[PDB]
């Protein structure tokens, strides 16, 4: 009971605490959103990744740091989830959640549309020669580069094999293809 | 000066002698946000007359990190955005006398 | 980017992306930042301390 | 523009001179003296400036309040080269004889203090008469000497 | 070089080489203005704000460039000094 008494007066400032990370939080990600949705420069992904992938990964990130103190919190005894301060910063982190979940689903979702318009361009891209000069260069859609790095970093956040599998073949072929066409226009 | 778009100073040396020299490496980390055909130099700063680069470092792409050797003096190594790993000499600056095989 | 001092162990310099340094000195106090300087609007992609 | 370039000028003027000065209050007699000395080109005005010639309270103040005080006939400083720094005595002629006569008897007085230790040095001296009190205090720069009539 | 065709031929290119040092920190010098300048631009501040003054620019380079020149001429009477010394 001496120690105690001493602890109720501590767990409730530790609350507060948590509502003003909350708040910064919040605060932060909403200035943040709207720079990675137009794809600003001096965005809130680090350094350089796919920019749909990594929205993914900056929403993970700002999640983590959320939830880090709610298992800790769930350890504190004596009821101090009884108390009415702590359901309310609970229903803050709540709203948090959810309005990353949407934004992650319309990344996810509009990225799910974007890969099947990319699987396309790796189809029927080439390779195109350009100028009165015959200089031919790799056509590869730069696209197909930020979709291929842009799936590993789906796994580091946790009928088309037979497409992905010839992947393998199709860069062997381009280097074959790209070696010719710089000797054949040379002589041209 | 005059650079398209604009360029980040993704990495900073300090010369291994003294603090009279500093090699900055300008690229962009942002993924595709980066112009076609953009500037991919890198610049040695003088303290005795920040007006312009002292010497200027060409590579055949912007290079991230580029740091001093204390081991030869003005010597630079750099990381390009191709993955390509390219050395300068201080002195002299210009192209890179050595550059890693690409594959 | 953040970088131990050369020349003292206890204070640390920390740049932030909203383009403000702040400098941690752990000598006097722990709790607080020495004190905070914003270098440029834009933000700061790298610190490098001479030695 | 010719008058506008005048302006200027002045402006970047006063602001060399002030630097240490840093505007604000009028403030130092020390800084006032060095800004006359280095550069001339540009002179009074900038602030309040406080009172007219007095630099500093603290040396001025203290001579100033010793004259003030009752029972002392005056307080005149002597040249290291037998000189009146200043002079605050009611009589010329008394002024005068003590500006000459005093530092003599002073100077023959401190080597009779240097003879009996080399090392030592006058710090202050006091004679006193039959009817007046004389206080002189030596210095290398600067001499006092203050006349108060015995209570 | 305080402390004849030859002594002026040296002194020549004594001369020289500090007029290719000044000519480096003037380099230096209109970057640190224009840098100062930035940042003052750079500045959010408050939208329903004038931004920055066209005329205070003006005046912190003008002033800047008034205070190199007090700066220059000190260094050249510095040298009529020498003369006289060498005199």
């Amino acid at each position: 009971p001496i120690i105690a008494d001493e602890l109720e007066k501590k767990h409730i400032v530790l609350l507060e605490m948590y509502k003003q990370d909350l708040k910064q939080v919040q605060s932060i990600f909403l200035e943040g959103k709207q720079f990675v949705d137009s794809m600003h420069e001096n965005a809130p992904l680090f350094l350089n990744m796919p920019p749909i992938a990594g929205a993914l990964t900056w929403c993970k990130s700002l999640r983590d740091r959320i939830q880090e103190p709610i298992e800790k919190l769930a350890q504190l005894g004596q009821g101090i989830t009884e108390r009415e301060e702590y359901k309310d910063v609970q229903k803050l982190y709540t709203s948090i959640t959810k309005s990353i979940k949407d934004y992650e689903d319309q990344k996810i979702l509009s990225w799910e549309k974007e890969v099947e318009d990319s699987s396309q361009d790796k189809l029927k891209q080439t390779l195109l020669c350009k100028d009165e000069n015959d200089l031919i260069k790799v056509n590869f859609d730069p696209s197909l580069v930020r979709l291929l790095k842009e799936v590993k970093y789906f796994l580091l956040l946790r009928t088309a094999k037979d497409i992905y599998t010839k992947a393998e073949t199709y860069r062997t072929q381009i280097v074959a293809l790209d070696m010719i066409v710089d000797n054949y226009n040379h002589i041209k | 000066e005059k650079e398209i778009c604009k360029r980040s100073v993704s990495e900073i040396s300090w010369h291994p002698e003294g603090p009279t020299k500093v090699a900055v490496s300008y690229a962009i980390m942002r993924f595709q946000q980066m112009p076609e055909k953009m500037p991919t130099q890198a610049y040695v700063w003088d303290l005795l007359n920040p007006n312009s680069p002292e010497i200027k470092l060409m590579s055949p792409s912007a290079v991230t990190n580029i740091s001093y050797n204390q081991k030869i003096p003005d010597q630079i190594g750099g990381g390009c955005y191709n993955g390509l790993l390219a050395v300068w000499d201080g002195r002299k600056g210009e192209n890179p006398i050595m550059i890693s095989p690409v594959e | 980017d953040g970088c131990w001092s050369p020349t003292r162990s206890g204070a640390f310099f920390l740049v932030r992306r909203d383009g403000w340094m702040d400098v941690w000195d752990y000598y006097y106090r722990q709790n607080e930042i020495a004190f905070s300087h914003k270098v440029s609007d834009s933000p700061l992609t790298c610190i490098k301390i001479n030695q | 523009i010719y008058k506008t370039s005048k302006e200027i000028q002045k402006s970047d003027q006063r602001i060399i001179q002030q630097r240490v000065e840093n505007s604000i209050i009028n403030n130092q007699i020390y800084q006032k003296s060095l800004k006359r000395k280095t550069s001339k080109r540009k002179v009074r005005h900038q602030a309040n400036k406080k009172n007219f010639q007095k630099e500093m309270s603290e040396v001025e103040d203290t001579l100033n309040r010793i004259k003030t005080h009752k029972t002392v006939l005056g307080y005149l400083i002597v040249n290291s080269e037998g000189g009146v720094v200043r002079g605050a005595f009611k009589d010329e002629e008394e002024s005068k004889n003590i500006a000459n006569s005093i530092p003599l008897l002073t100077k023959k007085a401190r080597s009779v203090v240097r003879d009996l230790d080399p090392t030592n040095d006058l710090v202050f001296l006091r004679i006193q008469t039959k009817l007046n009190e004389i206080m002189v205090a030596p210095d290398d720069e600067f001499s006092l000497i203050v006349i108060q009539t015995k209570g | 070089h305080l402390p004849l065709d030859s002594f002026v031929q040296l002194q020549e290119e004594y001369i020289n080489s500090k007029t290719d040092f000044l000519t480096s920190k003037n380099v230096e010098v209109e970057r640190a203005v224009d840098d100062l300048l930035q940042t003052i631009m750079l500045y959010p501040l408050d939208p329903h704000v004038d931004p920055v003054l066209p005329e205070e620019t003006k005046r912190i380079k003008r002033y800047y460039f008034w205070y190199f020149y007090q700066a220059l001429l000190n260094s050249t009477q510095n040298s009529l000094n020498a003369m006289k010394y060498r005199v």
